DNA sequence: CGATCCTC
RNA sequence: GAGG
């Protein structure tokens, strides 16, 4: 999604549309500001959702005691010093892949073989 | 250290999983009804949306949570300052009323004192981020059975509890001998 | 089931699809709301293939675009005609309805509306996916197939 | 000195513990068949120890010969036991 | 709020095994929470390692 | 709380035996086991009799009246 | 027995096996549950089943 | 327990006690045992008190 | 060698030296 | 409005 | 309060 507020205000900037020109734009209700949307998007929803699986990862999370480390070799450099966990997404219907952080680049790779990612 | 004073605080996500319209509204004690979270923002200070959204969400790529309290910048935009923030709960008086029980009911822990609010928005907000934290179904709802999170009340602190009580009687003894002592 | 005829596998798979009670919810990644004024020429450029087509054998400026997911649709006997179908005889006239192929890459559905329009697109959504039996008995959660 | 150190079960939730000192760090490279079955230190990113694994029990159970060796109810009821039991109490 | 808690963490512990800190305190870093949590509090039932 | 006269389980008598008992286990500077041995405690019923006795007598002694 | 314990001991390292094979393709998003169940309530069912038959 | 790493669903990590009582059971293996006999005790006790209930 | 590591009867003097100073009522005490 | 039996 |  990724929505802004207004420059002066720092208050929410809710849609609008131009009608005569046809194009999407950005008001403030607190004053007299209006900006061009970058995107069209306006709302997502995401019932099946991807973010939250990576969440907590810290540059210090290698100094993390309780987190597991595993013998696999970091696709980036070729770093075998790495801790991993599972989705932190903590809801029922999620995999069981484990996602590992690299403790040389912080590269974050993953055991999944179906699906590819973006992170 | 000082009495045993308890108040809870509850931040409660209306609207069901599934339901349009999902706001977040706020119990305060000796507030007959509950109060929207923006408006109890504006009544401590933090007026603009970013401002008052940068005190709960503690990161701008987090879109999700943001979507999330859109309906709460609409439930409260009709107030937009403090003066009429603190009028909402709740001649004239009734502010005071309202300014008083931010200070002395609202989170007593952190501070019962005056010149804060700061301190207390930003907690308010941490404890909305949770909520929300949970509700996103990113975290696990809090566990009441981790032993960490109980407190075993030993042969000390059941006394102090009684003497605290006791010395208080034989203090207003004292006192009611004093006012007795007209002559 | 039916005396029969009773013992294949394949018609119990199909009383188990006949009764499971499935929403829109179900079925659905993500629902965007875009702001597609052109109908002709979307600016969702995956889209292009599918606006070709829903031409042969006015509206509103806002697209509400639905994502839905290959798997669950093959764990249903579901199609994107039969999903489709299902959103169209809901709304009737006050929605146009436009689809992906079941072939397509992606599974895709695209909404119309037929002043203060943001709104209503956002609770009609609200409706689809919480509101709408596609197939299924009402109440009956889960369906599993016994020896 | 720094050698030991007093954790509370919030404390707990941040270390990981070994449960023997040696049996649990040496090093690694024929068994006593007779003996349990111990896994393995698997993880080594230790911050504490075990002072010991018995530890784990209080004055009751404290008096029960291998409850290791033991179903779990038979040593709650023998714990409830003890407390029925004879013998000097005080020497006094 | 810290910046750099792994040097903050390091310290408080130092001081607590030396003696500074008293050795009932708890200090409890979460790593992925980006959190520091600290009980001085009555109540805690502790062990020693 | 003193030697038991004669062990429970046989009746050799055992009531005869605790003092020297512990002689062997200080001057001789003898184990247990040989120093039972020494005392003809051959069976294991009698052995028990002397090695568990725990002689709270002394203690009760320590008291002032 | 000395032969019967060492077979005991067999019996339980290929459950332990069983139940690492089931975990890695698991995460490796390999494992597909059955209609009805979560991946992981399939999963849960089959570790469960590995250990229960061992023990028997 | 705090003697696992994070994320450990194997067997040991779990609650499957390995060894027979002849054998002994390890630390470990002995609290998870003490969590199962607990929940027994439990009900034994609840059991007991709504049979009689029902019984009346 | 004082610098040598620790085997597991060697926690008995630590926990000797544990009670030796606390009791076991010192929860009460304290 | 309910919530096993016994006596101390 | 303790017993099955
Ligand atoms: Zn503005
Ligand atoms: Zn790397
Ligand atoms: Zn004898």
């Amino acid at each position: 999604t990724t929505f802004r507020f207004c420059r002066d205000c720092n208050n929410m900037l809710y849609p609008r549309e131009d009608k005569e020109n046809n194009r999407l734009l950005f008001e403030c209700r607190t004053c007299s500001y209006v900006e061009e949307a970058g995107s069209p998007l306006v709302y997502r929803h995401e019932l099946i959702t991807n973010i939250g699986e990576t969440a907590g990862v810290v540059q210090d999370i290698g100094s993390d005691p309780t987190l597991p480390r595993s013998d696999r070799e970091c696709p980036k450099c070729h770093s075998r010093e790495n801790v991993f966990f599972q989705s932190q997404q903590r809801r029922k219907d999620t995999s069981m892949v484990l996602f590992f952080v690299c403790l040389s680049c912080s590269h974050i790779f993953t055991s999944d073989q179906k699906n590819k990612r973006t992170q | 250290k000082g009495s045993r004073f308890i108040s809870t605080l509850q931040v409660k996500l209306y609207g069901r999983e599934g339901s349009s319209a999902r706001t977040i509204k706020a119990t305060l004690p000796y507030i007959k009804q509950d109060i929207p979270i923006v408006i109890i923002f504006r009544a401590l200070g933090i007026i603009p949306d970013g401002e008052i959204l940068e005190h709960i969400c503690y990161d701008v790529n987090d879109w999700q949570m943001l979507e999330m309290l859109k309906p709460c910048v609409e439930d409260g935009f009709v107030i937009q300052d403090r003066e009429t923030a603190l009028d909402f709960i709740g001649k004239e008086k009734r502010i005071q009323y309202a300014k008083d029980i931010l200070q002395k009911e609202f989170l007593p822990h952190i501070t019962q004192l005056e010149g804060f609010e700061s301190r207390k928005a930003f907690f308010l907000g941490y404890m909305i981020n949770r909520l929300l934290l949970c509700a996103l179904d990113r975290k696990d709802q809090d566990d009441r059975d981790h032993f960490g999170k109980k407190r075993l009340d030993l042969a000390g602190p059941l006394l102090a509890q009684l003497f605290k009580t006791l010395f208080k009687k034989l203090t207003k003894d004292i006192f009611r001998y004093m006012q007795r002592t007209v002559e | 089931l039916e005396p029969g005829h009773a013992a294949d596998q394949e018609q119990a798979k199909l009383i188990r699809s006949a009764i499971e009670h499935t929403t829109l919810k179900s079925v659905t990644i993500a629902s965007e709301i875009y702001y597609d004024p052109d109908p002709r020429s979307t600016v969702i450029p995956e889209d292009e293939e599918i606006i070709q087509l829903h031409f042969s054998l006015q509206q509103s400026p806002w697209l509400l675009r639905l994502e839905l997911d290959r798997a669950a649709m093959n764990d249903k006997d579901l199609t994107m005609g039969q999903v489709g179908e299902r959103i169209k005889q809901t709304f009737k006239n006050d929605l146009f309805v436009i689809w992906s192929e079941d072939n397509d890459e992606k599974l895709i559905i695209r909404c119309r509306v037929v002043a203060e329009e943001d709104h209503m697109l956002k609770k009609i959504e609200n409706t689809m996916l919480e509101n709408i039996t596609l197939r299924g008995v009402e109440n009956i959660e889960r369906v599993v197939m016994m020896k | 000195e720094g050698l030991v150190e007093y954790i509370d079960a919030e404390e707990e939730e941040s270390i990981l513990i070994a449960m023997q000192p040696e049996d649990l760090e040496p090093a690694e490279a024929d068994v006593d068949p007779a003996k349990r079955i111990r896994v393995s230190h698997h993880a080594t990113t230790f911050t504490h120890c075990e002072i010991h694994p018995s530890m784990i029990l209080g004055v009751a159970a404290s008096i029960i010969p291998f409850p290791d060796h033991n179903q779990s109810p038979r040593n709650t009821y023998q714990s409830a036991m003890g407390k029925q039991a004879m013998g000097v109490f005080l020497t006094n | 709020v810290h910046r750099n808690p792994a040097r903050l963490m390091e310290t408080l512990r130092t001081l607590r095994r030396k003696g500074d800190i008293n050795p009932e305190v708890s200090m409890i870093r979460d790593i992925r929470e980006k959190e520091l949590k600290i009980f001085t509090d009555a109540g805690r039932v502790y062990r020693p390692l | 709380m003193i030697v038991p006269v004669r062990c429970f389980s046989c009746g050799k008598v055992v009531g005869d035996k605790w003092e020297s008992y512990l002689n062997l286990l200080q001057e001789d500077e003898l184990d247990e086991g040989t120093a039972l041995s020494r005392l003809g405690l051959k069976r294991y019923c009698c052995r028990r009799m002397i090695l568990t006795h725990v002689d709270l007598i002394e203690k009760f002694l320590r008291y002032n009246p | 027995d000395g032969p019967t314990m060492r077979e005991i001991t067999e019996t339980i390292a290929e459950a332990k096996k069983k139940v690492l094979d089931v975990t890695k393709e698991a995460q490796a998003n390999l494992l597909t549950a059955k209609h009805g169940m979560t991946l992981r309530e399939s999963f849960e069912d089959n570790v469960v089943r590995f250990l229960n038959e061992a023990r028997d | 327990l705090p003697h696992f790493s994070k994320d450990d669903y194997s067997p040991e990590s779990k609650g499957f006690v390995e060894n027979s009582y002849l054998r002994g059971l390890t630390p470990q293996e002995f609290f998870f045992h003490a969590m199962g006999g607990r929940e027994g005790l439990i009900d034994t006790a609840v059991k007991t008190a709504e049979t009689g209930y029902i019984q009346r | 060698d004082e610098s040598a590591p620790i085997t597991a009867e060697d926690s008995w003097a630590v926990i000797s030296a544990f009670f030796r100073e606390k009791g076991l009522v010192s929860q009460q005490l304290d």
